[PDB]
């Protein structure tokens, strides 16, 4: 089985905010639910044990309940290091088999939007000796944390030879992202010009590079 | 509290068996279980299974098959093996010590009432719940046997640190490492190139240069290899200093220190 739990939840600082985990007689209706808290580059760490139980370190302001087969997470007064994924858990059929939610992503609204900075990076002469050009465009202090890269060369939209990462919580609560265009150095030669189009939140932020005025 | 370290490759090939160990240090009398735990990228934790003091192991219903686990009480060691890999088992590995226990409690269904608190006997037998009448009295007729019910407690009380097990056909492969330059403020960066498995490592100036380092996940391209860039911006007073990019990656035995100028 997986516990039914709310994919998204969100609310403002101070306020009570809530994650349910429904499931079945089976699972959650035998009564010691558990919550754990991840956070990315962390790992897990327990919340709640016995559907009420608060773990050592805990803070106050989390508390567990449960109510036949559907369990409740709740958070008395949100604060800004509570965004995290919350999961449940459940013996089911055996103290030896445990099942987890689906998960719950909790946001903390109120953050400040950021365009992002970018800055592109041209191949290296060490690289080009090696008849690679790799371009790096590296996108950074953006809020909230999706971009869209678009790649051009002389005014041609490229797809091929393209990877892009997905955002990433940088230390200071920002997104940080990176996309490569991976070349031949014939390749790069062969253009005027290239750019990397990071658009967020409909403001787009460009960067350009020219292989015949780069060192 | 118990110490929990996993042990095993960071890079296995599909269809091989993955190994994975952990050493559980702590109080020789604890009776948590030492059980593992996985999440893979964009997916739920999930169960895998557990041993504890008296041997009994407990699975993942749906993955025992391919699971085993086991002790070497002389190693203070508990082994996990997944068998036939594919990219689906690529996870954060967690050894933890876990709670395990089980309540069993007995009742008498309703419309029944639990033989002792009849008042004459025999009041159905010597069955364990005799029928109850409308009146409310118990009947001698049709009695039942006891209602069992279990209820099952578990959760993680110490999580390891986890292991990162990629699960690919690409080979170990050394990064090349690339200074970076632009075309008040000098960015330089670092392209660490094509390397696996992950992680590599990346400082600047042998440490000392910290503030304004920014160094990015990495990509997987295509080739399935991958790529990171780090970037630095320092004052454009310090352009006549020497900057390098110290890059490690333990699993190729790559370390290399790159020196990275401006244009
Ligand atoms: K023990």
């Amino acid at each position: 089985a997986v516990l039914n739990q709310p994919s998204s939840v969100s609310g403002s600082l101070g306020q009570r905010v809530s994650i349910t985990c429904s499931g079945s007689s089976s699972n959650v209706g035998n009564g010691y639910v558990s919550w754990y808290q991840l956070i990315p580059g962390s790992a897990p760490r327990t919340l709640i044990y016995g559907d009420t139980s608060r773990a050592s370190g805990v803070p106050d302001r989390f508390s567990g309940s449960r109510s036949g087969n559907t369990a409740t997470l709740t958070i008395s007064s949100l604060q800004a290091e509570d965004e995290a994924d919350y999961f449940c858990a459940s013996a089911e059929d055996s103290s030896s088999n445990a099942v987890f939610g689906s998960g719950t992503t909790l946001t903390v609204l109120g953050q400040p939007k950021s365009p992002p900075s970018v800055t592109l990076f041209p191949p290296s002469t060490e690289e080009l000796n090696g008849n690679k050009a790799t371009l790096v465009c590296l996108i950074s202090d953006f809020y909230p944390g999706s971009v869209t890269v678009v790649w051009k060369a002389d005014g041609s939209t490229i797809t091929r030879n393209v990877e892009t990462t997905r955002a990433s919580k940088q230390s200071n609560s920002k997104y940080a992202a990176s996309s490569y265009l991976s070349l031949t150095s014939s390749d790069w030669k062969s253009k005027g010009s290239y750019s990397c189009e990071v658009t967020h939140e409909g403001s787009t932020v460009t960067k350009t590079v020219k292989p015949s005025e780069c060192s | 509290q118990v110490q929990l370290r996993e042990s095993g490759p960071s890079l296995v090939k599909p269809s091989q068996t993955l190994s994975l160990t952990c050493t559980a240090s702590g109080f020789s009398l604890s009776d948590k279980a030492v059980g593992w735990v996985r999440q893979a990228p964009g997916k739920a934790l999930e169960w895998l299974g557990s041993i504890d003091t008296g041997g009994n192991t407990g699975y993942n219903p749906g993955l025992k098959s391919r699971l085993s686990i086991t002790k070497d009480n002389s190693k203070s060691q508990v082994s996990l093996s997944v068998s036939s890999v594919t990219t689906e088992d690529s996870a954060t590995y967690y050894c933890t010590s876990v709670h395990q226990e089980t309540k069993k409690y007995q009742s008498c269904p309703d419309g029944y009432r639990e033989r002792s608190d009849c008042s004459n006997r025999p009041a159905c037998g010597t069955s364990d719940c005799c029928r109850v009448s409308v009146f409310g009295n118990c009947l001698t007729t049709l009695p039942v046997s006891y209602s069992y019910t279990y209820n099952y407690e578990w959760h993680v009380d110490v999580w390891g640190q986890g292991l990162l097990v990629t699960v690919s056909s690409a080979s170990t492969t050394a990064p090349k490492v690339y200074p970076l330059s632009s075309c008040s403020t000098v960015t330089l960066g670092c392209l660490v190139s094509s390397y696996m498995p992950e992680p590599v490592t990346v400082t600047w100036n042998s440490g000392a240069l910290k503030s304004g380092v920014h160094t990015f996940p990495a990509v997987l391209q295509s080739s399935g290899l991958y790529s990171l860039s780090s970037m630095v911006t320092v004052p454009g007073s310090t352009s006549g200093q020497t900057f390098t990019c110290n890059v490690a990656h333990p699993a190729s035995s790559t370390k290399v220190d790159k020196a990275v100028e401006p244009k």
